[PDB]
């Protein structure tokens, strides 16, 4: 829990990124016209009133100040999105230079400084999407060995999603194998954007092809994902590492928000939002307020402001 | 790059170097000035001031320095040795040094090269065609690339005083027959400062061929 302290740059001549200081001296690492190219750069507040004060003298950039004890990914960037009025933000770079150990900020995406100026822009969207994340296990199957859409209103729904410009993500924690034979049974290729498969666990991430009988163009679901956590427990979680990973490798690059939608509220870490989904051996046909949850959810920010 | 950081720290160090005696009793390019016996006096001051800066980040634990020692310049192979366009002396109390301008004049003569060798820029429109759109100092690389070579050339002169006065007139001798103490050493007690020194920087050899 502290306060925070953000650069704005008055030229974002590469726009929408931002950078995470331990030290307001760590710009020598910067040095000359690298500066140019990240739009913000939030610090933990001044302990010497004396750095604050040459930060106020400084005219370079523009600069705001604020408490955040929530020391949270999306509520900081809720934050921040408040403060410049701003609905979509870049990727957060980090050097060879380790960062601050605001280590509660590990599970994220983290930007090799030196690509920013190799990325892509993208043809995916053509405006910044909302991104929904969804798995098989008890979501949206009825339980049976052959399942039915919950209601094929909603099978319908998925496509009509594409009207508000929204990305649909599915990750299996189930199987790989049979996933194949489950979108033979009901195809929503022409509905679904990203598969994933195969989450079900973790595993020991530390130092110590596919496709052959039917073309499909899918990919390993490579096992890349950290213990990350050094710690007696049973979680799963939904990984905002390699979500994005895959998003930018698909070119998907900036985004409103996330939203994820599953039986395991365990797996959520600080997602924007979340949808418990109801286990259903039978077609419930509840849709309409999954639905208006999550138009809701989208609609938050036409005020400007999720709240 | 990490190295990005440290040459950047060496051009400033270089310009800090250079920006003093560029300003202080500086009449003309030092071509220029070297070309004729105008001010031999003039020389050997410049000399002078540059051993006590190289003197002073050496050893800047303590800025004081021994102002008193004399100058020669000599005109002639007689009056030099190669290899050693700079030689200190000490004559019953008089210590002294002796140069050969016309030797250094020679060398700062070819640096006539230019750069296209490696990769630079990242061309792209975003580094430079995207500002194109929206948004008496004058100084030349081939300067200061002479500049920088003279301060080099002194190195070797300062490292030999240094010893000599430490060490006495046999080591001198010594060292001046086989510098290879000179060899692979950055050992140091700190107060040499021995990364200030430029040996530190880049490295070289020769192949024997044929």
């Amino acid at each position: 829990q502290s306060k925070w302290i953000c650069l704005r740059l008055n030229d974002a001549i590469i726009k929408r990124h931002v950078l995470v200081l331990s030290e307001y001296a760590d710009l020598k690492y910067l040095g000359f016209e690298k500066y140019k190219f990240f739009e913000y750069v939030i610090f933990q507040f001044c302990n010497d009133p004396q750095l604050c004060k040459i930060i106020e003298n400084n005219y370079n950039y523009c600069m705001q100040i604020f408490k955040a004890p929530a020391d949270d990914m999306r509520d900081i960037r809720h934050n921040i999105k408040r403060a410049f009025k701003t609905p979509v933000l870049g990727h957060m770079c980090v050097l060879s230079n380790k960062p601050p150990m605001y280590s509660f900020l590990k599970e994220w995406f983290l930007l090799p400084h030196y690509k920013v100026v190799s990325l892509k822009s993208e043809s995916l969207t053509w405006g910044f999407p909302h991104v929904v994340v969804f798995d098989l296990d008890s979501t949206l199957i009825t339980e049976e060995e052959q399942v039915e859409i919950r209601d094929p209103f909603v099978y319908d729904s998925l496509q009509e999603l594409h009207e508000m410009g929204c990305v649909l993500v599915l990750w299996s924690y189930g199987s790989r194998d049979h996933v194949a034979h489950s979108m033979r049974d009901v195809d929503l290729e022409g509905y679904f954007d990203i598969i994933i498969s195969e989450g079900s666990t973790v595993q020991e991430e530390r130092s110590d092809i596919v496709d052959y009988n039917l073309k499909k163009r899918f990919i390993e679901n490579k096992f890349v994902f950290d213990i990350h956590n050094h710690r007696s427990d049973n979680n799963i979680p939904k990984s905002p590492k390699i979500v994005i990973k895959y998003l930018s490798d698909k070119n998907v690059n900036f985004f409103k928000s996330i939203t994820l939608v599953d039986d395991l509220p365990t797996n959520n870490y600080a997602y924007d939002f979340y949808v418990k989904v109801k286990r259903c051996p039978t077609p419930v046909q509840d849709w309409e307020h999954y639905h208006n949850e999550i138009i809701q959810n989208i609609m938050d920010y036409e005020q400007y402001f999720i709240k | 790059s990490l190295e990005s950081y440290e040459t950047l720290k060496i051009k400033l160090a270089l310009s800090k170097y250079m920006a003093m005696l560029s300003t202080l009793e500086m009449t003309q390019p030092l071509l220029e000035i070297f070309r004729n016996k105008a001010d031999t006096r003039q020389i050997a001051a410049v000399v002078f001031s540059t051993l006590a800066f190289i003197h002073n980040r050496f050893h800047p634990l303590v800025t004081n320095f021994t102002n008193k020692m004399e100058f020669v310049v000599t005109e002639t192979n007689d009056t030099s040795i190669p290899g050693e366009p700079i030689l200190f002396t000490e004559n019953e109390g008089v210590l002294l040094c002796s140069v050969d301008r016309p030797s250094i004049v020679k060398m700062l003569s070819r640096e006539f090269d230019t750069e296209a060798l490696v990769n630079f820029e990242n061309d792209n429109c975003n580094v430079r065609i995207a500002k194109t759109f929206g948004a008496d100092f004058s100084i030349t690389e081939v300067e200061a690339t002479q500049y920088l070579t003279l301060l080099l050339t002194v190195e070797h002169a300062y490292l030999h005083y240094y010893i000599f006065k430490n060490y006495g007139v046999f080591e001198y001798c010594k060292s001046l027959t086989d510098h290879s103490l000179f060899t692979n050493k950055l050992r140091s007690t700190m107060s040499t400062k021995t990364s200030n020194l430029l040996l530190s920087k880049f490295k070289f050899t020769i192949e024997d061929f044929d």
